[PDB]
């Protein structure tokens, strides 16, 4: 599952968080078999303005 | 008394069902008795624990 989030809010990927990203967007189960990896992409997906 | 041998299974068996649902009123580390109340104040990762 790829997507781009926040620092901020970042913490909600994670199994059965709330917020506006969690209960809109992605929703991972309580029951989550898995692991989430996060990395900084300011040189491809951060763009001026 | 005469009759305590009735009396005696009796008292214990309202008493015992008495402990039994006044158990419900007990709190055993949670923030409160209540289970209607635990979920509206709780996020899914700390009401599930």
């Amino acid at each position: 599952d790829s997507f781009v989030i926040r620092g901020d809010e970042v913490r909600q990927i994670a199994p059965g968080q709330t917020g506006k990203i969690a209960d809109y967007n992605y929703k991972l189960p309580d029951d989550f078999t898995g692991c989430v990896i996060a990395w900084n992409s300011n040189n491809l997906d951060s763009k001026v303005g | 008394s005469a009759l305590g041998k009735l009396q005696d299974v009796v008292n214990q068996n309202a008493q015992a069902l008495n402990t039994l649902v006044k158990q419900l009123s007990s709190n055993f580390g949670a923030i409160s008795s209540v289970l209607n109340d635990i979920l509206s104040r709780l996020d899914p990762p700390e009401a599930e624990v």
